[PDB]
RNA sequence: ACCUUACCUGGCCUUGACAUGCUGAGAACUUUCCAGAGAUGGAUUGGUGCCUUCGGGAACUCAGACACAGGUGCUGCAUGGCUGUCGUCAGCUCGUGUCGUGAGAUGUUGGGUUAAGUCCCGUAACGAGCGCAACCCUUGUCCUUAGUUACCAGCACCUCGGGUGGGCACUCUAAGGAGACUGCCGGUGACAAACCGGAGGAAGGUGGGGAUGACGUCAAGUCAUCAUGGCCCUUACGGCCAGGGCUACACACGUGCUACAAUGGUCGGUACAAAGGGUUGCCAAGCCGCGAGGUGGAGCUAAUCCCAUAAAACCGAUCGUAGUCCGGAUCGCAGUCUGCAACUCGACUGCGUGAAGUCGGAAUCGCUAGUAAUCGUGAAUCAGAAUGUCACGGUGAAUACGUU
């Protein structure tokens, strides 16, 4: 039974992560419940834009922070765990837990 | 405007006395949003006015502002080149704002001891009309009298 | 047995249920006297239960989360008019001519820079 | 009017980030700082290269570098000892371990940075603008390109009143989103100032 | 005002400037930049010049006023007057 | 933002960054209640002849590209105007432009 | 407040705070000391270091000479880049053809209709481009996927707390999708575009809001964010340090906050939100203080712990219109917190005094529906310093005959 985290700036990567997460997890016959969306985190800037004095001119510009939870039941296989550079590829960070 | 698109919202909110006037009165008394202060001041004065009136209020209520309701105004017309002023009748909607307004207006300025007295004592004078609001009408009314030269 | 409503007016939402009974009515644990103090929410909430004259015949229990207390009678009225047209698939065309099914849609205007409210501005002196 | 960024509002809808990766408060600055300060070192030094776009991909503890150019040869030289050179040089800039692809591009004549810096540099060789403008306009149009637009504002010539001129061919819709407008923007540093070049290219309707 | 855990505060240079000056009495102007230092109550009795910006104004000092700090005595804007 | 602006603010946090545990020592004495004036008048002593260059309050963070002090997002390392040039070029990483 | 900082006073530096080229000597470190407001200078235990073709080199500290380095110095009327504005108004043009000796004109005019150069039909014009609309974000309806830290319909346990077993019912969270397209009906209309009502529908006529700003204008703003052609200083117009000023004050102007009270001021208990920030951080419990606050340390890398108890609203008691149980400036005394340091020149706390102020002339401003009005909450900048900026919710109006 581990727990398992997903962060990402863009959700389509997230999204390709879990799918392959599943898969591989599945596909060994371990079984696994469905992710939970934990709620995206967004942060907002106000910025202004001209080099001198313009106040009513501004942009405003956000990130946004997607996390994704897995989980397992009946552990028998683990080489997702040596799949890191499958799992994360260049802009989705994972935590695992309880191995 | 100059579309003639904008709609009429209908708000026929009475908790308990089921009256359409009584609703409309309730958003001309209404101020700063404070919906429950104006449902307890109002309530007061008509509780005033029926421990004192043996008539129901409501027929009371109808009364003074069937007595407070004007026929015609005077409103400014720009001629080009003087100041004038005509007379014309009102718009059958537009008399029981014009009421609602100048009664409410009248009874914000008593000087008793709260709007629960002043409104009942409102009522009551413009019942029958020895209040000022009813004054007020009767000089709008020999303004647009004394202006029928222009008419039209 | 029972039905299930849902009913949501300006970020409130309310979960009603519809049961046989004699209508104790429960908001949130609690009778619905004791929720809404003096206010005009009783005979708003019960609206659509009184206009079809079947106030004490279904048992209502309901909860409530978010908004404020006449957007949360405003939820549990649309939740209780959606768990009746549950029960009663005739009278659709009543409560249309009531308007007590069309959601509510009206949500508070953002604000926007160089304004202090969603459209009040500053005085602009001319010169 | 001012016109809003075309590369900046389609962010997310059809184009791409040219650093990817995924931080924190701990490191988001450090990480971003590096990877200003590698994209600048990279430019200054081999700006004879033609180099158009750097991708940064940071994986754990680890950054890959993917770098656009139209001349190969020339940092993959004699078995690319300047790929080698290369990474020892930026190793300082960001401790972790560095991974260069030089990766080719097709068609040099329809990238907008390309060819904005091919026009500065005829520009800065005093080269007079329209015949350099219409050059590349003619390039660009010859294979698809279903648009462009060149601009060059400044002291045009050496007089002594700056101003703007520019030339369009196809369509080059900017308020639409479904297009992938590339767009590149350079200078020119002559002996009477600097001379702003910005190029947009057109490409085809993203649909799907 | 400064918190109590810490009750005076002068600057070292003068400390040790001053702390000479109870051993051997008053006998002449102490220079000084410092506006920070509070005076404690047994150096009552001798000149300070404090300097205002431009140049160091002489107080003498007595018990009255030892809960004051030391440029508080020393303005620095003229206001000669508007007419 | 000259270049001895930032080469002299380097030196605040060269010297803020060098000492980083003194301080925390002499206000834990302070702040301590059961002290005692003996050791505190020496811990005052100790703070004050440090140098006075070496404290937070004497830090003003700018841009590490120009050395704006003004307009600065410590999310970035950035100033007020170049965080919009490296977010249309798309260097930063997750930004983009909101309406919601 | 120091710094920021660019100004003044005073004190101190001339290859210099920084980079490259030359030569020479050596670890930076740590030496816990003295003179001075301080830059700075002088003694200063200890180790000479790493790899060697073991010759030397790297990098560090210092010294000396030039080529220099440096400038928030001038020119926005020499410039790039960036921005305001007309204006989110519906306009602005080109190719070929045609008309005119020409500058030019047609297209782009006419009759309708639309928010729209939007659309229809006519028509020496036929087409095209930049604009409008659409593609994007958010909200409003529903379906599927999924149930942790989220939820609790049903069973049970129950110390009566989703507290636990458990559930995939619901809400909720976030991904993928359906829905509204004048689609259908009646009337009008050149039987065209389109217009006026109706059904269904959660929503009906670009549903609501945001981003998106055409050709150009104002030699509009910026050389002080940055870059940049010139011109300017080199013992200073470049650097270092300590104090003072930008928070001064006979007056005038712009933008707000608090009020002048009874649709209220206090007292007691009581009800319901959204959004967000947190490991050089949040900082709970108990306890100590009237208080601002202090010890203490849990938990939290955060749907879990904290910031943190929303207020206006409702009820009950009181004040009775009095410059007042209104109003809070000013002022006196003593405090608390951070910071090396709250005098010039911070914010809050306790006691007391308690002002102008009775709704305000000429003139003038914002707003068409979750709008105006009113009540509270959060973030950034930041050691501390918001009546300002940006953002989030609670309650919730009146009015539009019409275009002189
Ligand atoms: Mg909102
Ligand atoms: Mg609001
Ligand atoms: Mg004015
Ligand atoms: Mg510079
Ligand atoms: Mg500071
Ligand atoms: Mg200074
Ligand atoms: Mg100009
Ligand atoms: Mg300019
Ligand atoms: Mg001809
Ligand atoms: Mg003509
Ligand atoms: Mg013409
Ligand atoms: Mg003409
Ligand atoms: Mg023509
Ligand atoms: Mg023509
Ligand atoms: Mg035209
Ligand atoms: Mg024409
Ligand atoms: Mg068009
Ligand atoms: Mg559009
Ligand atoms: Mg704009
Ligand atoms: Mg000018
Ligand atoms: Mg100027
Ligand atoms: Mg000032
Ligand atoms: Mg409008």
């Amino acid at each position: 039974q581990i727990r398992i985290r997903l962060k990402a700036f863009d959700h389509r990567l997230i999204d390709q992560s879990t799918q392959e997460i599943v898969e591989t997890a599945k596909r060994t016959g371990a079984q696994v419940r469905g992710p939970i969306p934990l709620p995206t985190r967004k942060e907002r800037f106000t910025v202004l834009i001209s080099p001198h004095v313009n106040k009513d001119a501004r942009d405003q510009y956000e990130i946004r922070t997607h996390k994704r939870v897995l989980d397992i039941v009946q552990p028998t296989d683990k080489t997702v765990d040596a799949l890191m550079k499958l799992d994360l590829a260049a802009g989705v960070e994972v935590q695992i837990s309880l191995g | 405007p100059r579309r003639r698109v904008a709609a009429k919202r209908e708000v026929l909110a009475d908790p308990k006395y089921g009256s359409q006037i009584l609703a409309k009165f309730m958003n001309h008394v209404m101020e700063s949003g404070k919906k429950a202060v104006a449902e307890r001041i109002v309530y007061g004065a008509l509780d005033k006015v029926k421990e004192r009136g043996k008539a129901d209020p409501l027929e009371t209520f109808e009364k003074a502002l069937d007595a407070i309701a004007p026929l015609v105004e005077v409103k400014s017309r720009r001629v080009g080149g003087a100041t004038y002023q005509v007379p014309v009748e009102v718009r059958p909607s537009r008399r029981n704002a014009l009421a609602m307004r100048w009664l409410v207006d009248f009874a914000r300025k008593r000087g008793e001891k709260s709007m629960a007295l002043r409104l009942a004592g409102e009522l009551l004078d413009a019942a029958e009309g020895k209040g000022a609001a009813v004054k007020k009408r009767e000089d709008v009314h020999r303004m647009a009298e004394a202006n029928k030269a222009f008419s039209h | 047995t029972q039905n299930y409503g849902t009913g949501r007016r300006k970020t409130a939402t309310a979960r009603v249920f519809l049961r046989p009974g004699t209508g104790k009515i429960s908001i949130n644990n609690r009778g619905l006297d004791q929720f809404f103090g003096r206010e005009t929410a009783r005979m708003v909430v019960r609206q659509p239960l009184e206009l079809t004259e079947t106030v004490e015949k279904f048992d209502i229990f309901v909860t409530v989360v978010g908004g404020g207390v006449s957007g949360q009678a405003g939820a549990i009225r649309h939740g209780i008019t959606r768990a009746l047209i549950e029960y009663d698939e005739t009278l659709r065309s009543s409560l249309r001519k009531a308007g007590y099914v069309t959601r509510d849609a009206r949500e508070v205007e953002r604000k926007k820079v160089g304004l202090r409210k969603a459209r009040k501005r500053p005085q602009y002196s001319k010169r | 009017g001012q016109k809003v960024h075309p590369n900046g509002i389609r962010l997310g809808i059809v184009k791409e980030h040219t650093s990817v990766w995924y931080a924190d408060r701990k490191n988001y600055a450090d990480y971003l700082f590096a990877d200003l300060k590698v994209r600048e070192y990279l430019q200054d030094k081999l700006k004879s290269a033609s180099v158009s776009r750097i991708d940064i991909h940071r994986p754990a503890q680890t950054a890959r570098i993917t770098i656009h150019t139209a001349r190969p040869g020339i940092v993959i030289g004699k078995k690319g000892e300047d790929v080698e050179k290369l990474r020892q040089d930026l190793t300082k800039q960001m401790g972790v371990p560095v991974h260069i692809n030089i990766e080719e591009i097709r068609k040099p004549e329809l990238d907008a940075m390309l060819v904005a810096q091919s026009v500065a540099q005829q520009l800065e060789r005093r080269v007079m603008f329209r015949r350099a403008m219409k050059r590349a306009v003619q390039n660009a149009m010859r294979i698809g390109a279903k648009g462009i637009k060149i601009q060059v504002s400044g002291r045009l010539g050496g007089a002594e009143i700056a101003r703007t001129e520019w030339y369009r061919e196809g369509r080059v819709p900017l308020h639409t989103l479904r297009a992938d407008i590339d767009y590149a923007t350079y200078e020119a540093h002559t002996t009477y100032g600097v001379i702003g070049v910005k190029v947009w290219i057109f490409k085809g309707e993203v649909i799907g | 005002p400064r918190s109590l855990k810490k009750g005076p505060f002068i600057d070292l240079h003068l400390l040790k400037k001053v702390e000479v000056a109870v051993e051997k009495n008053d006998r002449k102007p102490i220079k000084t930049w410092s506006r920070r230092s509070m005076i404690l109550p047994h150096m009552v009795g001798l000149t300070i010049a404090v300097h205002n910006g431009r140049q160091h104004v002489p107080v003498l000092v007595n018990e009255d006023m030892v809960g004051h700090k030391l440029g508080e005595f020393a303005a620095t804007r003229t206001y000669r007057g508007h007419a | 933002a000259k270049e001895s602006m930032k080469n002299r603010e380097l030196k605040r946090q060269l010297t803020v960054a060098k000492y980083a545990k003194k301080r925390a020592e002499l206000k834990a004495i302070i702040a301590n209640p059961n002290s005692s004036a003996e050791e505190r008048w020496n811990a005052q002593v100790a703070l004050q002849k440090q140098p006075r260059d070496a404290s937070a309050s004497r830090l003003r963070n700018r841009c590490r590209l120009t050395g704006r002090p003004h307009g600065f997002y410590r999310k970035f390392g950035l100033s007020r105007n170049k965080l919009r040039e490296a977010a249309m070029r798309g260097d930063v990483p997750g930004l983009v432009k909101a309406s919601w």
